[PDB]
């Protein structure tokens, strides 16, 4: 997308739609202490089932 | 718990803020036509400020 | 006899991983209230990059 955008030229429409997926990236350490602590749970619901 | 999840959360996003405001300001003073300069505007949702 | 020796090593497995996971890992039990309750910053998280 991004290059074929440069090629063609003009404010490409997809680009504008997803700006917040192009210009910033994922943090990972707001997440995986939960995944972690969230673990115990997990298991014990899927055993359950 | 808590607190802490909510600094940690605020220094991403000043973080986030402040380098998007270092990126805008290579983009300053561009001549395009009558256009003049570029801006990306970062703003946070007031049901999550909340 | 078989199955508890696995069983430790799976025990040792998790809790080296827990140790590597958040926030940035570390001995998170205290520090990162440690780290809030004085006007500091952990160093581990200063060179996370």
């Amino acid at each position: 997308r991004l290059i074929e955008a440069s090629l063609y030229g003009g404010i490409s429409s997809a680009i504008t739609r997803s700006l917040r997926d192009y210009l910033l990236p994922e943090n990972s350490g707001v997440r995986k202490a939960f995944q972690d602590m969230e673990a115990a749970l997990r298991e014990n619901r899927i055993t359950l089932e | 718990s808590s607190k802490s999840v909510a600094n940690i959360i605020r220094k991403t996003i000043q973080r986030e803020q402040n380098r998007i405001r270092m990126l805008n300001q290579g983009l300053q003073a561009v001549s395009f036509g009558q256009v003049r300069g570029v801006r990306l505007n970062v703003n946070v949702r007031e049901s999550h400020a909340i | 006899v078989e199955r508890d020796e696995v069983a430790a090593q799976k025990r040792e497995l998790e809790k080296q991983i827990e140790r590597l996971s958040q926030p940035s890992g570390a001995e998170d039990s205290r520090m990162i209230a440690l780290a809030e309750r004085f006007g500091g910053v952990l160093l581990s998280e200063i060179y996370d990059d």
